[PDB]
RNA sequence: GUCGAGGUCCGGGGCCCCGAAAAUGGACGGGGCUCAAGC
RNA sequence: CCGACACAGGUGCCCCUGGGUGAGAAGCCUAAGGCGUGUCGGGGGAAACCCGGCCGAGGGAACUCGGCAAACUGGCCCCGUAACUUCGGGAGAAGGGGUGCCUGCGGGUGCGUAACCCGCAGGUCGCAGUGACUAGGGGGGCCCGACUGUUUAAUAAAAA
RNA sequence: GCAUGAAUGGCGUAACGAGGUCCCCGCUGUCCCCGGCCGGGGCCCGGCGAAACCUCUGCCUGGCGCGCAUGCCAGGGACC
RNA sequence: AGUCGUCUCGGGCGAGAGCCCAUAUCGACCCCGAGGCUUGCUACCUCGCUGUCGGCUCUUCCCAUCCUGGCCCUGCAGCAGGGGCCAAGGGUGGGGGUGUUCACCCAUUAAAGGGGAACGUGAGCUGGGUUUAGACCGUCGUGAGACAGGUCGGAUGCUAUCUACCGGGGGUGUUGGCCGCCUGAGGGGAAGGUGCCCCUAGUACGAGAGGAACAGGGUGCCGCGGCCUCUGGUCUACCGGUUGUCCUCCCGGGCAUCGCCGGGCAGCUACGCCGCAGCCGAUAAGGCCUGAAAGCAUCUAAGGCCGAAGCGGCCCCCGAAAAUAGGCGGCCGUCGAGGGCUCGGGUAGAAGACCCGGUUGAUAGGGCGGGGAUGUAAGCGGGAAGGGUCAACCGACCCGCUUAGUCCGCCGCCCCUAAUCGCCCGAG
């Protein structure tokens, strides 16, 4: 096998609804230095005519920093969505929804930029990105 | 296949239905219906409604 | 350059006209070696959901999962005809058809009203509501001669296929009295074997348990719910026009170029939507229940009917099927099922999956 | 140095082939035609 | 009456207006007075589509020449209010809190326990108290013209 | 300064403006992506009852042609 | 429209540049072409009017192929590149300034191809540019004024006659009429297309860095066809709260967008959920076997085997007007099978049509019961901040009878009511 302990990506059995289109504002839930980001694209996604790219929990998006430290503003970064307001169904059939739209800034390979994550982290995102779940304090 | 308990009406609801709400502090609530969820979030007192399990506790407290 | 996008809707279901008959037709049959009737019929009742331990290959294998199912009421069919097909110049041509003589009917739910005895129904009386011209002075001896002639033709070898003519029995479940008459193929490779299979059950009742196997994939054929006349936006999924359009928003903008100087048939237009003959592939048969009841673990038996009854439907009283997912058609619609004609390479095991919960709560 | 019947080159003539990709479906007038129903 | 008409225009709304809510000749309800003649009727899950209206999960201008249209705000009371300035203004800048009903007191003018208006304390209900109706969204740069005003009656209201 | 400029005025300017123009907070079906509901038409039945317009007619492909033919040539198809 | 100078795209020869080597790649100087996708030239049709650029919507076609499928050469170790061949089934997207087409830029992507259809599409839309009438600036003119110079504003008419396409009906014909079940000649389809991850494997290859593939598993997106169990939207059925006014007050009602607000089942829906075969057959480029012309050699001249997301079939939808106008069983005729109107209702619906029931009865109403939606009715008794002659009495609101009351375009049981009477066509 490859990347036994060094793996960064995992597989999730649940596909959350893509409820956050291009132009949505997300709250950064870690201490990387940014506070509010705006979605400008979604990786590993193909759209169609006149359709905006959308993403949900556990998805990596390209975002621009609107609020944060001066060395982080006006920067193009990659962020993984960890909390969304729109409810989505799990394997047992129950719906789950969160309080806000929150994401964590990571490198393109999936390594988080910050050192700690503030607030609960969705189980799907935790299993999709193992590095995020390692530093997450609350997983739900 | 476990019946959950609504956080507003206090009654169990069947598997495959209902919803789960997560607060920013990690606390988890269960809602059997949009009616219960909306009432809880808008602040309707569940201790004044006879169809709520909290009404029994309220009446016991009042005597 | 310009901007490309797939066309609106599919041209493989044209013309989008009303179905020729409310009773679905089956054009193709699967190839099987087992000698059994290739399909069944029933009436759509309603939908519910279960939680089951998944056994199909995939990521969620061995984990308890939510699963929507549809309940199809299947009272036993009456096998009353046998038809033989010879090879014509351009395809199969029916050579002869023999039906059984009239017999007393015992499953009719007769009720005592004020005055008069039991109606004492017999066959050829419910069938008359569909055929309306039935044999007169038809006798068991004459039926035997006709069957012998058909058998002799089979021995001579002029017959290349044989099929069974069956009729539904809605009076058993008190849905209605007019039956549906359908033709079904029989699996196998021997015309003699198929003929014996039909002959041994001529005039008898066939149950879904004796025909289909739990956990196998099926093709479901029915007529979809009618929607009446619908515009292109709903019919073909076109894009709404710009909000500043003063001539309307729910219409196609340009219906063609200057040349050709005609409207092409491919331009979306309003018309009939719904009530179309459709076939769905690879629907798993979750379970078969008897007398409106389902056994779970040899000590628990539950009534599949939800509290308050199915919406727009009565109470299930006869044998029923549990089909994973949704099926085309409305409530009380006649549904035909056949063994899957193009199943996937890695099919699920042919057995009932482990069911942990069945929803019987009120659906209204 | 052994077999044992025509090979070696060039310049020309006739027919044909390659060079030879376009937009509604289709043009030897059409069908079709090969010791022709072509030259 | 004029406009070819028993014409949704114009002449004439030219003169006049009970009660409640309310600052109000506002909106809404209602008394008097008038009308069912702003005159073709009947049917219908009887569609598509068009005109007029209401609502819409998550996102919030990614639409578009352009936030077109729609939406936010909205009355009253009390705190508070910037650059600039012709010192008059800007200004209701911006921004923040309150608003129902019931019980009981105090004050102003008043002979009055007549009428109007202004405060205080307590109790209590709902998601929401200017609960319907009425009813500003706001801020920062630049060009032009100082301002109020006038214009192509019938495609231009403007920097003319 | 291709080709500004001082009463065919030059520069600046508070207040003002259904004038043109850029940005920000808020807001929202403008949009992702469209879905429901209401009233009036549309539709059917009983009545009154016109007008614009009209050489005669009226299916296509490739062609000839005053050079983009329902009507011509060769084909294709078509019950009313 | 004609033409192709120009434009786009090829070809012939080979000076050379490439450590040797013209042809891995580039290919001077010259020479021969194809297309009508740029512009120009002519003035052949159209001035008793054929409405412009751009954008939106929608349909279709070509290949000179951007990606996806399969190959050949290489100055192709692998990962990649450069050049070329077959191949048009599918895809080729979202944004910033600008009226822009185009071009430039941003973040993704397998790639973000070029073109034709009266520079497709205004009896489909929009009206930002251009191209009237108003006005300003600069330049030119003595002047009126002008500018393929900028700038602000500046109208988009329609009752479909024929044909065309989408759906819905009545007839005749098919050698007498009617009911039912079938066959499938032909037509349509993309009903599917395409990424990523695990493992193979840190393996082949390579000094190292780096780094594949066959096979085997999983899954996303776009596209298509269905459904309402779960979730969300609506729900002018219904239930509750509340403002103004009117019916004298209580109850109960009208109007004010459904007055407003909250919830809301059935139905409809998507943001929800379910379903969509890789095998066979013949081939293109290409890789080979046998084999002479031409005693050798040779994939070709005869012959043979493999070989593509491309073609045909399996699959799905329409389909007896398929003019060779079909088959079979049954009933009827030489009074009469069968059918229509009328009747009670929707598995259906613009009119027609279609489907269930019609005393051979649970089709609708009604009664009773089940299930659900709101949220605890009116009336009475008690309490209540306080007032009141500290009495009687008033009092918003609260508690008990009370999971109440109200309602149900859902289900079950019961013939109590209406599904009755009647009329008409019909082959011989
Ligand atoms: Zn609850």
């Amino acid at each position: 096998a490859k990347k036994g302990a060094g793996a960064t990506r995992g597989v999730s059995a649940v596909r959350p609804t893509r409820a956050l289109p291009v132009g949505a504002y997300l709250t950064v839930a870690d201490n990387s230095g940014a506070k509010v980001i705006q979605i400008i694209g979604v990786v590993e996604y193909h759209g169609t005519r006149r359709r905006l790219a959308s993403a949900g929990v556990g998805d990596m998006v390209v975002a621009t920093v609107k609020k944060g430290r001066p060395d982080m503003r006006h920067q193009v970064v990659r962020a993984v969505i960890i909390r969304q307001r729109k409810e989505y169904r799990r394997l047992d059939g129950m719906r789950v929804k969160f309080e806000d739209n929150a994401a964590v800034i990571v490198t393109p390979e999936g390594v988080p930029r910050g050192t700690e994550i503030r607030g609960p982290v969705a189980r799907e995102a935790a299993e999709r990105w193992v590095r995020i779940g390692s530093i997450a304090s609350i997983i739900v | 296949a476990r019946w959950n308990v609504c956080s507003y009406c206090g009654k169990p609801f069947e598997p495959g239905t209902g919803k789960m709400y997560v607060r920013n502090d990690g606390r988890v609530l269960f809602f059997c219906s949009r009616k219960c969820e909306r009432y809880y979030f808008m602040g309707r007192n569940p201790r004044k409604l006879k169809w709520t399990k909290a009404y029994q506790e309220a009446r016991l407290q009042r005597g | 350059g310009k901007v490309h996008r797939p066309r609106r809707g599919s041209l493989g279901f044209s013309p989008r006209k009303r179905a020729k008959s409310i009773v679905p037709r089956i054009r193709s049959w699967p190839k099987e070696t087992e000698v059994r009737m290739l399909g069944f019929a029933g009436y759509k009742a309603g939908m519910t959901h279960i939680l089951m331990i998944d056994d199909e290959p995939g990521l969620t294998n061995g984990k308890e999962i939510f699963m929507p199912v549809t309940i199809i009421e299947t009272p036993p069919l009456r096998v009353f005809g046998i038809r033989a097909y010879r090879m014509g110049y351009l395809g199969l041509e029916t050579a002869t058809e023999v039906i059984v003589p009239d017999f007393p009917l015992d499953n009719y739910p007769a009720k005592e009203r004020k005055g008069k005895p039991k109606p004492k129904m017999t066959f050829y009386k419910l069938l008359e509501r569909r055929i309306a011209t039935l044999p007169k002075n038809y006798t068991q001896e004459m039926f035997e001669q006709k069957l012998g002639q058909l058998e002799d033709m089979i021995k001579e070898g002029e017959i290349v296929d044989v099929r069974a003519i069956v009729a539904t029995q809605p009076w058993v479940i008190k849905l209605k009295k007019k039956p549906e008459v359908m033709e079904y193929a029989i699996g196998g490779t021997s015309v003699e074997e198929k003929f014996n299979y039909i002959k041994e059950k001529l005039g008898k009742e066939l149950r879904v348990g004796e025909v289909l196997k739990e956990g196998e994939l099926l093709d479901v054929i029915a007529v979809t719910k009618g929607k009446g006349t619908q515009g292109p936006v709903k019919r073909w999924g076109i894009k709404l026009r710009a909000h500043k359009d003063s001539k309307g928003r729910r219409k196609v903008g340009s219906i063609g170029p200057w040349h050709p100087a005609r409207v092409m048939w491919t331009v979306p237009m309003a018309g009939q939507m719904g009530f179309h003959h459709r076939t769905e592939l690879n629907k798993r048969l979750i379970a078969i229940g008897e007398n409106g009841k389902l056994k779970l673990d040899e000590n628990t038996e539950i009534e599949i009917t939800p509290k308050g009854g199915f919406p727009h439907y009565g109470i299930v009283r006869s044998d029923f099927m549990m089909i994973a997912g949704s099926v085309p058609g409305a409530i009380k619609r006649i549904i035909r099922v056949r063994p899957a004609i193009r199943p996937p390479k890695k099919k699920p095991p042919v057995q009932r999956p482990q069911i942990t919960y069945v929803s019987v709560e009120s659906k209204q």
